[PDB]
């Protein structure tokens, strides 16, 4: 009795943590996140969290598309800035990546909470 | 459309001996908010907002690797950020390390 809740609400936890990993992995390409696996990644953050996981991704983004590193290795996660509209296009506006991937995320928690 | 082609340098050159420094210059009108370096690839770049006015028509930024691995080697460009848009792309230079 008092171990199935227990064991029911761990089944269900993980099923949520694993709704929110499989939507950022398939739409980001991406495994880990902050220096950690993405399992490892939502032990200590909420997986409704959007503004904490827009920050880590936008940061790494920052880090590993740049122009003085050489070879990255994860072009599919790079190419994301194509999919957001954040490469520059001459004549028009400026696009935030910060606030394009907010809103990515934003699609990918409400998808993940729909599945629920 | 009114908006100046921004030109793409690198000093000490082009080819750079493994391990040793190179620096591109951006250079474009003044009055720059942005420059953006990128790489043969839209998706890969580095931006930069500390632009130097050096003259009353150029401005410039630079972008400054210490130590050149193999991977540097390719293609970099320009482009710069001003009055709301875009300009277009400088033409690519190739960075060769030996
Ligand atoms: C993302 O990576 C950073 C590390 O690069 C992690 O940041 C650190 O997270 C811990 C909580 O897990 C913070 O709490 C504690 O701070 C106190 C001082 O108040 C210190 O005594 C503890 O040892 C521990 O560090 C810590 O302040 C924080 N530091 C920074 C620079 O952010 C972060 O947890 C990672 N996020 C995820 C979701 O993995």
């Amino acid at each position: 009795m008092i171990e199935g809740a227990a064991q029911g609400a761990v089944a269900g936890e993980a099923a949520g943590r694993n709704a929110i990993i499989g939507a950022l992995k398939r739409y980001f390409h991406i495994d880990n996140l902050n220096g950690t696996s993405l399992k490892s990644f939502f032990n200590s953050t909420s997986y409704s969290d959007v503004t904490t996981i827009a920050s880590a991704i936008d940061t790494q983004m920052t880090a590993s598309c740049d122009a003085f590193s050489g070879k990255i290795v994860n072009q599919a996660f790079c190419d994301v800035r194509k999919t957001l509209r954040i490469v520059a296009d001459p004549g028009k506006s400026f696009v935030k990546q910060k606030d394009a991937i907010t809103g990515a995320v934003t699609q990918l928690v409400e998808k993940a909470k729909d599945t629920a | 459309t009114d908006l100046p082609r921004p030109s793409i340098s690198a000093e000490p050159g082009t080819v750079i001996p493994l391990g040793s420094h190179v620096t591109f210059v951006c250079r474009g009108p003044v009055g720059v908010q942005t420059f953006r370096l990128e790489r043969e690839r839209n998706y890969l770049y580095s931006d930069t907002e500390d632009v130097s006015q050096t003259s009353p028509s150029e401005s410039e930024a630079r972008f400054r690797i210490d130590s050149v691995n193999a991977g540097n080697a390719g293609l970099f460009r320009c482009i710069y950020y001003k009055s709301r848009k875009w300009s277009e792309q400088s033409d690519y230079l190739e960075l060769v390390v030996k």
